[PDB]
């Protein structure tokens, strides 16, 4: 018939609606990251016919 | 100001600002050269030399504007390639380890110099104590000109001596001699002359008796240099 009740709270419902934390992981030291990086933007729109 | 790896206690830079109000930089780069590679001991059979080490790439002293530069910058220095160590018995060789390369990076722009490739382990076989490639260079975000390193020298069933480099690039170690089966020994090459601040390769070691031979040659460490307006 389209009745609708009150917009019970989850809270309310006792439900523990929490997103998971940001999994951590140990990255690649730093010297290797800008490497890498260096080597990317050598494959890439401004470097001449890439 | 300045910084070069000349100056004493310099460090690895990443991620460092670019200078408060400074207007630009003039950039200066060189590759690492790779170690050489070691030759087969032994009492009897062919004994062929392991390979010469690259040398390092170059990048010349060219601008960049603060309004191309980023707000941090990299400017990893290439250590030098470990050469290849004795055969540690009556048996092959050892390969070096290649050059460290060399990167400068900022917002919009890289410039990279590579370090040279390792030379090869030499075995019983005549193809075998392939010589480096040497460090090429990448470009991006301003119209900068840099130079290739030099060729590291075989050694194997014909050594030869590094290629020489005054073009702002390093040079090649040379190749290690070795040992026949039924003959006396037979001579390496020279490591090649140069004048760039990118790193040369390291020579091979020679193919040798049984109690003999060595560790194969370090390439030398790469260079950093950025003049700060």
């Amino acid at each position: 018939a389209g009745n609708e009740s009150e917009p019970k709270t989850l809270a309310e419902l006792e439900a523990e609606a929490a997103t998971d934390e940001l999994s951590p992981a140990d990255p690649l030291a730093p010297a290797v990251r800008a490497q890498i990086d260096a080597l990317v933007a050598a494959k890439m729109k401004p470097t001449s016919g890439k | 100001f300045t910084i070069s790896s000349e100056d004493p206690g310099y460090e690895d830079l990443i991620d460092e600002q670019v200078p408060e109000g400074a207007s630009g930089c003039w950039v200066t780069l060189g590759g690492a050269g790779g170690g050489g590679g070691s030759g087969r001991r032994a009492n009897s059979g062919y004994r062929y030399g392991g390979g010469g080490g690259g040398g390092g790439g170059y990048i010349d002293r060219v601008w960049i504007p603060r309004a191309s530069l980023g707000s941090t910058f990299t400017l990893i220095r290439g250590l030098g390639g470990a050469g290849g160590a004795r055969a540690a018995g009556s048996s092959n060789g050892n390969n070096g380890a290649p050059g460290g390369s060399t990167v400068f990076s900022s917002g919009s722009v890289s410039l990279t110099a590579s370090g040279g490739a390792a030379g090869v382990k030499g075995t019983s076989s005549s193809a075998s104590g392939s010589g480096g490639a040497g460090g090429t260079t990448s470009i991006s975000g301003v119209s900068a000109t840099g130079y290739t390193g030099g060729k590291g020298g075989n050694g194997g069933s014909s050594p030869s001596s590094g290629q020489s480099r005054t073009d702002g690039s390093g040079a090649g170690g040379g190749g290690g001699g070795g040992v026949r089966s039924n003959d006396n020994s037979f001579s390496g090459g020279s490591n090649g002359t140069s004048s760039g601040p990118a790193g040369n390769g390291g020579r091979g070691t020679d193919g040798s008796i049984n109690t003999g031979g060595s560790n194969a040659g370090s390439g030398g460490d790469g260079y950093v240099l950025i003049e700060w307006e």
